[PDB]
């Protein structure tokens, strides 16, 4: 989570962060 | 006799829900507000026109701050922070959490802080604090005062759990694995693009993309007995909607294929009526679009390898089917509002 | 030192084979003729340009009755009846039967009547009389005089059998089931059209289409031990090439996931070297295009539910991978021509 | 009056044509027989389950050699040779020639030699002695005794003509060119495979495939004044249904974008009512599945380069829209039999 | 000389641009840094594994904050704000602005305020003060001191201009219109989802989606004489890469189809050598993946309606072809630094 | 196999008859 | 361009290799 | 047509709802 940990924390709906449990 | 509902996240599930609701004869709900990352115009337009569902046969209009469908007006908001939503002042009882970003009790709770009395997450709850229900599996164990934040689990769980139940109540599951050949969803990229999940980063419409899923385990929340027995993976393929689960479980009570389908078929017309559909026709995925049931067993495909090894294939319209179950859950809570 | 080969059916496998052959350093074969339902022009064109393989980097020319690739000329015929082919006069030793229409010893034999000495069917043999071989699984049991009509099995069998072997030789398979999420093939219709198989009749690029397969059983021909133990189904999805198998077998010797991949990984660099590839990267189907191996194990996806329940996922380029195995089999027979 | 009709070729246009019929107000036709390359079981299954149209909501059953839909039973014949069809002995007045094979005046005539009194080709007729009619363009020039073999032209012509007319009457077309971005059709191969036409030979769902077309030049058959003025090509892209044409005509009377749109809209409400639909919404191809009109002008796309170079963009559901026109043309002939 | 270059936006054009570079003869550029919305691990994985280009054959590795390709290490920055980039402290001469977001003269300038001496926008530049150059069309008018922010225009413009030029010089274009059947791109949603542009909001792989374009009008920026003469639209269809443009220009000097083709072919061999490719084979879109030229004229499609209405059809690998031009433009600027 | 039995017997390569064991 | 398809398609007008729909 | 996207896209130019590539 180097980048995506902090990044996805502020923009959880960003194209690079969406994770839908399928 | 009626609870006011707000929809947070007017996406695939958010719009499929609204349409499933309008399609029903009677309801103990009243959708009065929608929060989304768009304007009212975009909301009205995507509700009316759909690449998968087809045009919404309804009278739909809109203005700067609202959309109206068949006489019912719904306020349109656009605040990404739930804590700023006017839930208290709009007398909102239930909030449909379908943004896919507030799946923990903590996050969902922000709607309660904003004044909503209950929140129903359209996805597996993350962390502790949420009550998970799957219609037809444990909907009977619903208590209004149990959780202010509930969850309708995932779409796979809704197709899996109902089948696993009948399989456990009749043959007793010792354990098993499961693979779901799923349609791609909005968390995948159309073309190879950056993503926290290297597989979800790949072009969805031209690849078979594997992803880890929790659905297998999540069944343990509505069927404690199966706790730690099931497990699985997911394979996303180039279709925009409709998926199918491949369940292989080691039964405790040796049987035969004809019996397994005899059981399943029985449920479809009795206990799991309206939840499980029994199909014995040589059909394909698109045939199941708009199917209200949660699990659609393809009988001709059931396998029993050596009396105790069972393999079942069940289809499901991950968007529409699941959304009927969300409407169901919402309706339950409405009929039991405290 | 060299056998003359003819290709019957210049389709996907027929053309993938020819390209796999031209790509090799050394060979004990010489492709000298091709029979197909087209003219030489169409043959040269489809060989050079491919939607999946990309342009064939080679010097390709043609004329009324032949095509030439990098100095080698191959006669072009177009007789649908094998009994009329000039195999005897063209001194044809081996015929690659890839039309998909002569899969019984009876039908394939028509090439022998026409004068060919041996025929290698690029599909499961139908009926009695044919010898089935899978490189790396039972290629050691090859005897030139055993069968004039051989078979390289199906593409799934080639990915399955090699994995099932390592799994049986290390953990001992008690039984199991298998589902292959397969790319659509030429036996399916582009749009809903008439077909003897109601599922294969449905639009292939917009549906998930289930079909009965023999691959599971066919493994029993190269691994007698597994006779009647494995079984499976197939799900065709909207991708033009590359498939993946989902194998779930009840091991006899309880183990752990790390061990299963430790075993598989070992084989990839030793016994099954060149046959099984061990991948531990978060990849997707398109990544495997042009992969020479027969089975590509996705380690991160291996599952061991309760010590004895194993689940393995293996990719395979059903066209190219399989075709390398056909070249292999042809080469074997060449090195052992009687 | 109620003429007796037989369907030769129960494919996309075949089954679509039927459903259009079974869903109409009143009818001067009576489908009594269907010749197809299949058994009645297959014909019944495909008319009901459709990947594009979705499930056919009607009572459907079949027996050893016929199918019944909403009480109406239709005989099922399976002879590839029109000459051997029981037209005479079944008092068949009109045949819907939709096999895609007997499209020449010579081949269609075989239905006549078999007893049929008239044959309607659901495609451009090649050869001499065929009457081509585009509903809303020259259908008023219909005369029962003018031709025994008539044609409803192609789906592109049916979209092109109605618009070319309004643009000609109102502005007079000097010359013009066209390009249709069409959905792939059953004449294209699902994967690279042999074909007399090297472009139709390529994998349909993964390519943009150019093809020559006689739709532009065919417009002259219904608007004589345009003869030798229009020409164009076709580009098949990866969608199973719904197309769009791009027309660029040089006009004599200079105009502006708003004028072109105003007349097209005028016509959609008057003369071309029911044939040309006017659309000012920002929609996409799938939004037009099921549209009855033949041309669906996308007004926001209209452009006029320097007063006299006009460009119009029109969508058309090539399967369903065209079929409505075929049912329209059959009705015309029924209302004017003798 | 070897100027220092930084890449802002390591997406499709970003990674494609790099691979074009890493595969060239000699270079006057040196990519030293890459800013992207991801970590170095992700940037390295996506440059290697590609759904369209296939695996990158090169030595690739990465560390906590950089990636090395064939011995060359490039720093990996991850700041969404260009103003905060270490351009000054990293002596960055040129920035490749390929984020798709900073395409206005104002936004691109932020790289300058951060230290970069020049910025190359891999897309049409909006606003004033930008120098647009189309290699082979007006690249000889390049002057290092003319503009600090330059643009390589769009991929469609890069296909349109080279052909519009040859057709203008040789026949002089009076007016014209265009339509590009383009592959979908990352600006479109994978499924119906919110978007400021209702058409880009629709499921990309299942729709033909019209979009406005400034590619036609942009051609005027490199061929001043055409200003106010060309206009058109775009239609995105279900293919992940490779596009085709349909140009219809009214010429002053009447000609015939063979003449138009003869000059286009002449140029492909002379003046437009390496920019316009001439193709007389009946190929399909996928056959052009990897084509370096910008315009690939499909001669069998050329048409001339009544001597003065010319229609040309040209393919272009929008990702790879365009990238070669971006590497071409960067080289020009390197060879003329100061 | 009412129709396809006899039909597919004479035209085993017909579009309605192809069955590739996958 | 008929060194084969001319006759073949004449005799087998419905063959997969012969179908030509006027799109 | 900016009752929302004007500001939103100004502040979040890289949002999925804001991307516009000049194809
Ligand atoms: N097949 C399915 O699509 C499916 C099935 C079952 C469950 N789910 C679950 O439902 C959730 C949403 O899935 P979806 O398919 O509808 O995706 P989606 O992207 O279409 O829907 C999300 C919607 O929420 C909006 N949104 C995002 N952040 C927001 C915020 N902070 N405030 C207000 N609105 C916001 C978006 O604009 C969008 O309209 C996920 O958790 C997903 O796993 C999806
Ligand atoms: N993934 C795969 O495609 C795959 C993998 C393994 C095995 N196979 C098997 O290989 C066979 C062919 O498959 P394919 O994918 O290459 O299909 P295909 O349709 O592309 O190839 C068949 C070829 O045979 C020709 N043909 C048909 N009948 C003929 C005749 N009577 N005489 C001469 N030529 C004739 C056709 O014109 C065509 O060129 C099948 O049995 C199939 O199950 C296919
Ligand atoms: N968008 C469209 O689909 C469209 C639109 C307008 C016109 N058309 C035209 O309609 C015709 C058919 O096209 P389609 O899309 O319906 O394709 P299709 O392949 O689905 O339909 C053709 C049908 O004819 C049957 N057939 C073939 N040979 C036969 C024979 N000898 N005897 C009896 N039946 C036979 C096939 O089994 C199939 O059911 C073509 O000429 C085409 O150009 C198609
Ligand atoms: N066919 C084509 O793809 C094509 C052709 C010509 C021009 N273009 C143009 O190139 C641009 C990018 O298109 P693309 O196809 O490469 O799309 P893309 O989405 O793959 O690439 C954009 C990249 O920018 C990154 N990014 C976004 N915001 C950022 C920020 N604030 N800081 C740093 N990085 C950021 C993204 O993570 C991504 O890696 C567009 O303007 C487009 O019009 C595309
Ligand atoms: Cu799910
Ligand atoms: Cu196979
Ligand atoms: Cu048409
Ligand atoms: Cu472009």
């Amino acid at each position: 989570e180097p980048f995506f940990g902090d990044y996805c924390s502020e923009n959880p709906d960003a194209a690079e962060c969406l994770i839908y449990d399928d | 006799m009626t609870i006011r509902v707000a929809i947070n996240g007017f996406g695939r599930i958010g719009r499929n829900f609204l349409r499933c609701w309008f399609g029903r004869q009677n309801t103990d709900l009243e959708v009065v507000a929608i929060n989304n990352t768009s304007d009212a115009r975009t909301a009205a337009h995507l509700l009316e026109y759909d690449s998968v569902l087809g045009r919404f046969n309804a009278d739909i209009s809109y203005d700067e701050n609202s959309i109206t469908v068949n006489g019912k007006t719904m306020k349109i908001v656009c605040d990404r922070n739930p804590l700023n939503l006017p839930w208290k002042e709009w007398d909102i009882d239930l909030v449909i959490e379908s943004t896919g970003v507030f799946v923990t009790a903590e996050g969902a709770s922000k709607h309660i802080q904003a004044g909503a009395k209950k929140v129903l997450i359209t996805a597996p709850g993350k962390g502790e604090g949420v009550g998970t229900y799957v219609i037809g599996v444990n909907d009977s164990e619903y208590r209004h005062e149990d959780f202010a934040v509930i969850s309708n689990a995932s779409c796979t769980t809704n197709c899996l759990a109902p089948v696993a139940k009948v399989l456990h109540d009749n043959f007793g599951i010792i354990k098993g694995t499961m693979t779901t050949t799923h349609s791609y969803t909005l968390d995948q990229r159309i073309l190879d693009a950056s993503h926290r999940d290297l597989r979800r980063a790949r072009a969805a419409a031209v690849n078979i993309v594997p992803t880890t899923t929790g659905a297998a385990k999540a069944v343990a929340l509505v069927i404690p007995e199966l706790k730690g027995k099931l497990n699985g993976i997911a394979l996303r393929v180039p279709t925009p909607n409709v998926s199918v689960v491949d369940l292989v479980v080691q039964v405790e009570k040796p049987t035969i294929t004809e019996q397994v389908n005899e059981v399943l078929q029985k449920a479809s017309q009795t206990t799991m009526k309206g939840i499980i559909k029994y199909s014995d026709l040589p059909l394909v995925s698109s045939d199941f679009r708009g199917t209200d049931e949660s699990s659609i067993v393809d009988s001709s495909l059931t396998l029993v390898m050596d009396g105790d090894l069972v393999k079942v294939i069940a289809w499901y319209d991950n968007e529409w089917g699941y959304s009927q179950r969300v409407v169901d859950l919402a309706e339950l809570a409405a009929r039991k509002w405290a």
